């Protein structure tokens, strides 16, 4: 009584899961060539030992960014719209999407890589904020990316026009509440017929709970390098685990589904839009 | 230690 | 020297006392038929009985709301508007307004049934919330309860046309803060010329402490079963206790007052609107 | 769905031997103890003299050492002596000395268990006791009887070493409980009988130690209402006996066949008080 | 080497320092005559001793407001604008204004007497809030200051034209968060080319590090009763001190930097005007 | 009416007044040579100075204490027993306890003069600790200072001889509890016919609300260079207030007792064994 | 100049390094087999899903244990002393301390193969706790951990012999304080003359910070897997870094210090007494 | 001694 | 202003 | 989320 791959394409193909809700993490985005900050390596991280800097993940607490927003800029600067594509994963959501089977798609990521692939904010949850708008720090006014662009993209701290206060990205800090799209979860768990996770352990709260929110019957179905966190603990007898590189899972699942040609006439369109 | 960002 | 409920009578009737503070509790609507969901024997406590609910009282808690709205959406379908009427208390209490002698009523109670009566939603401080309105728990918006009633009498979980997340009627739960409007006390009880306290035991604060809040040449008339919190601790010397039945002590008033023609009509004409 | 009667049976063919006990309020009203809480008692008005906001504040620190009189007012009115064990004490007494008794867990403070003649060893004293106390200062330990005159002369008993308060070991709002209340971890899951008389159940983390027995355990309720956790969740061998807590003890021993051996019993201790 | 008074003035005459932030506290209006209402002495701290305050700062606290407001309002009477004017320190800031010499004055005064002095409100930071305007404590409804003026000064306790919540003038009270204007700093302390500390130890943070937030190079000039607080802790090359009276310090620094006349005439068309 | 210090004088001459509290600070050990370690112009605070403290209180913190020992051993190797004398206000209240008149004496000073002066031990409530006695900071075991002295006078870090942990002197660090003793207040207070109060405005609790812990009938005398506190907040009847120099006027009242000659005696005979 | 590992065993010959302070984690274990109980695939994983855990991390929660301590107990069984053998890190460890050369060992393991190699408990600081003892829940009595030993491989839950109280092996639940001996750090690591981190990343405070706590010329050589946390963020001009497999590096350090012989015979021994 | 927060 | 706490 | 434990 066991489930396949091919047995979960198969329930979407026959429309029989057609309201799937998807949680992604970092792995999803690293085939993108996106930096970790946390990991020594890389431009990035070199660019932010110059700063008095305790620990990288100060980069998102109020009171360094108080003390220093520049550190915090570099980064933005780093992940800004433009600088980075979407890969295949990011596609095959967004095609999941065109064909009118994606309910919701929860993101930790910040790279914003799932607006870019042209999924409609309404189907995401981006739990951890985004770069594509900010809000000013002092007189709370709020501001598309593309208004503070130049000032990013040219080392320059973004003053409001009105108060020249900061004006921040709209990344959420630690400390602070995440976004309030957050509880469409309360309607959007219960509702699902398929739970598809990638690229994340979810070993940290509450995304982790949330892979029980799901009633029992409904599939889940992870493509991820390892199975740990509470699909590995509270296994379910409809669990999948497509272990392995990310990109090959996916692109498995793509063929089993037959959604190849589709997939690649999807990148070769968008990819020629930017 | 790891921060949080809280549920509201 | 003390005073009766005669003199209290007298001193209205006189309109010694035309700024009248009530102070209500669970008792005046217990007569309405109005099910206790902490107390077995009710068919609301079986139907809580039915959820992984470790106690009631998690149904006025926001983590197991966001986990699963259902069982408060059953106490929303069994309390909301309609399904019971006001008794003589709240009668009387409206008569008290129409006769220009109610300066605010407090209330604990999630029934409604003040508004039903007919007293405007300016007098009332409805302190655990209510049923008359609604919030979206995403969007912030605010909608008028009948805009979800439909949704609630059918069991299903109301989502807001903007942002499809849920609707939920304004009942304060534990943890949130008291309603703004419950902040008149900070006016209302330095004018109130006579206190009046129906159906409640007062045990809980910040309801406790309001009892002295009230200046000490103003009488505070309790009619509920028993004489205890605050009252029974602090008496002050122009206090009047009716003790038992809280119908029976408010129909005594209503003869002191010669109301009781006026309250059968009134009572007539309202049942005879439901 | 099991009756009274064939619990009683139960206990009478020795199937079960390892009962745990848990008691509140409603076994010690009949006995006469005072509820500081409720006015028409002389305790109330006696605290009423006192600049107290609310009653329950005698039992926290801040006022205690703002002013420790309220408190020992309420210690002297019930200290060991002032009041006797009824029924159901003498009832659980008998318990143990059938040896069937595995723990009693109290609520109470009026320590009418020990009294009775149930050993301490027996007890687990949740909310504390007037048996010992500690000096508030220097830590020290005496017995409950070192102070005793000093509780029952409207004094507020002084250390010996240092002056300092002696409190009796109740325990105050805010405080841990006693580290005896841990031995539930291994009580609860060792007994084959839980006993719930004269309490409400409506405060943790006493409550939900009704649950912590095993499923195939009979849980057996002596008391008004059916209320608290064994209304919530309840279980198929439950049995519950509502009503007046001491008839219903009084029924149960009867089907036990006690009856003589409980008022042989009763009249013994009653001489010797 | 250690810099001096005269220093500073040079360094000022001289336009390698255009760009001063300055930080003032209560030292630097007593010489207006306001009085200090947490000792003893003084006509306000006699009336504040009316009632059941545990110590003069719980006038600034909620529970105490919403307890009695009357003694807040006792406060706000003296306080409110007309009754008092500013002294030679604020017109000396004001001349730094109107030379663009001023970046930001933050104030942690409430007598409102920098605006009087016609610094403009973009240029200053109300730290501990403002008599200027008002805040409904029910409905939250803005008004201004004015609006209320007459009530407060006739003892009568303002309450809101729509709702009848008393309406509190936007003091920032214990507890409260400051003013969203205070992130300001964020940008300001590392613009400042000096920085001006008057009638103030700046000894309880979040003030006190604001200290360190300006440049190692960037000289601090303290002009205080005592030199305690951070200044004293953590001293650096190119800090001043100036003990004793405040305004015999501000009065020095006037003439070293040749401004005597340009001031007295600046005073003269103020103290004309009101 | 009001009292005098004379009135004071005599109520302890007829020895009406045999159960006397005193509360003493800071003040009456200026005149010792005690250095304030906050403050600039000691040896102590260049001392000081050379370690990475941000604010002087950090010296009584346990993170900074087990991040850097060697501060607080300063501030220690300062403040040891030896290196300072007590004054005519530590001698004269060691006459209070001679003639039997001191009921207890609570200190906020660790500078541990009441013990040099002659006053048991059993009379004292060292409220922030003393260096008469260590602890080891990880096997818990007592040690007399004396065990300590040497290492403490060498710049060593005292370890203890068997399990090599640091030593630590039992000085009440932030966070941590006041001592036992304290609860003494509970039954001294109550007891008192006379409050004495030495050099300390007592601004921070709990030592303020101690302040109104003794009877109405009962007279408190403050000797201090200001009113302030709740002395100056909650005056009563029976206050009596000797502002100016400490050690001035602790000199008038002893004249006014006709204790001078036997103080001078008392200072002789006890500088003589020093 | 930088530093190699050759650098580092050539200053270990000389006993220019004979104050060695060494931290190690997880890594330095895992060639013993010992099972990651978050990790799926070991058995000890497949007998703790039995019960009702939440997450793994519940086995050291005590409200958990006081539900239920069987999975704790389960654990225990599974690491307690005899089951697992230290690898040649561990006698790495010993042949230093033999050698005299060690000052303290701190761990975060709980698997005890610091003791079971030879090492003295006075040189150990077991920063989770440690099975060698154990605690009465009730009492508070200790017990050596051989005194339970049997009761935990007969599956029965150790009982007090005194009031029988549930007797708990001394491993540090979540919540609890660190173990004393912590503290030892204050003054451990400003006397160790070498920093040696062995299979750990030291993600985790207080352990992250601890790495700075050593003298600025004091080396800190890393043997791990990757080269991250504060040694990675914080590197400094003496650092060494061998990344690889632990037990590799080990052994490299290990003939490079011409040990390799001494360290085969005592390997052999060790396991020849087991 | 009380203060006023940073948001 | 830190406190030693009662 | 994770836990700790606590240096006292
Ligand atoms: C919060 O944890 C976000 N901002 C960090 C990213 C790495 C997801
Ligand atoms: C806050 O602490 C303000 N309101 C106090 C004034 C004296 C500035
Ligand atoms: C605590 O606040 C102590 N260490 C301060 C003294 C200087 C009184
Ligand atoms: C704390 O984190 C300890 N008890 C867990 C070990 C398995 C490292
Ligand atoms: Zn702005
Ligand atoms: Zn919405
Ligand atoms: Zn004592
Ligand atoms: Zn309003
Ligand atoms: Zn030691
Ligand atoms: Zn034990």
């Amino acid at each position: 009584g066991k489930l396949s791959l091919q047995d979960v394409a198969e329930l979407i193909r026959a429309r029989a899961c057609q309201r799937v809700v998807v949680m992604v993490g970092a792995g999803i985005s690293t085939p993108s060539g996106i930096p970790d900050f946390r990991s020594p390596g890389s431009g990035l991280y070199s660019n932010l030992q110059q700063y008095d800097l305790p620990y990288p993940e100060a980069i998102f607490e109020l009171p360094f960014f108080f003390h220093n927003p520049k550190p915090f800029f570099t980064l933005a600067k780093e992940l800004y719209p433009g600088n980075y594509k979407p890969n295949v994963t990011h596609y095959f959501l967004r095609l999941l999407h065109d064909k009118g089977l994606l309910l919701r798609l929860y993101t930790q990521n910040i790279d914003g890589l799932e607006r870019v692939s042209g999924i409609p904010a309404s189907k995401l949850v981006e739990a951890h904020g985004t770069f594509a708008s900010a809000t000013c720090t002092v007189c709370q006014r709020p501001f598309p990316g593309e208004d503070i662009r130049a000032d990013v993209m040219a080392d320059r701290v973004p003053r409001c026009p009105v108060c020249t206060g900061v004006v921040k990205p709209d990344i959420v800090f630690f400390g602070e509440p995440l976004p309030q799209r957050f509880l469409l979860h309360v309607v959007d768990f219960p509702m699902a017929d398929l739970l598809l996770i990638l690229g994340t352990s979810l070993e940290v709260e509450p995304f982790a709970s949330l892979t029980e929110a799901v009633r029992s019957s409904v599939p889940r179905l992870l493509i991820n390098r390892d199975l740990v966190g509470p699909l590995a603990w509270h296994p379910r007898s409809r669990d999948v685990a497509q272990l392995g590189d990310v990109v090959h899972g996916v692109e498995s699942l793509v063929e089993l589904l037959g959604w190849t040609e589709e997939m690649r006439d999807l990148v070769q369109r968008e990819t020629g839009k930017l | 230690t790891r921060s949080g960002k809280v549920m509201r």
